[PDB]
């Protein structure tokens, strides 16, 4: 299918966005996170609509749509 | 900030 495109917001306002199939394990997203913002993986929670995104969550569980957002806090 | 977008996409071994 299509990429969708969401928003990863983090605590600082800042926006790197990611374009993932609905069958993607949102764990690859976490992990280019976590790499372009110079920290270990497990010091961060994401979060959408308040809920913690698994390593083997994907957008299709999540019903996640184009230019939906995800949050990223401390764990 | 500019903006980011990011894109989330053995025989021949010799080790």
């Amino acid at each position: 299918g299509e990429y969708i495109k969401l928003k990863v917001i983090g605590q600082d306002s800042s926006e790197i966005h990611f374009k993932v199939k609905m069958t993607t394990h949102l764990k690859k997203l976490k992990e280019s996170y976590a790499q372009r913002q110079g920290v270990p993986m497990n010091s961060l929670r994401f979060l959408f609509e308040g809920q913690r995104i698994a390593d083997n969550h994907t957008p299709k569980e999540l019903g996640m749509e184009e230019e939906d957002v995800i949050e990223v806090y401390q764990e | 900030a500019e903006e980011r977008v990011v894109v989330i996409s053995n025989s021949s071994s010799r080790y």
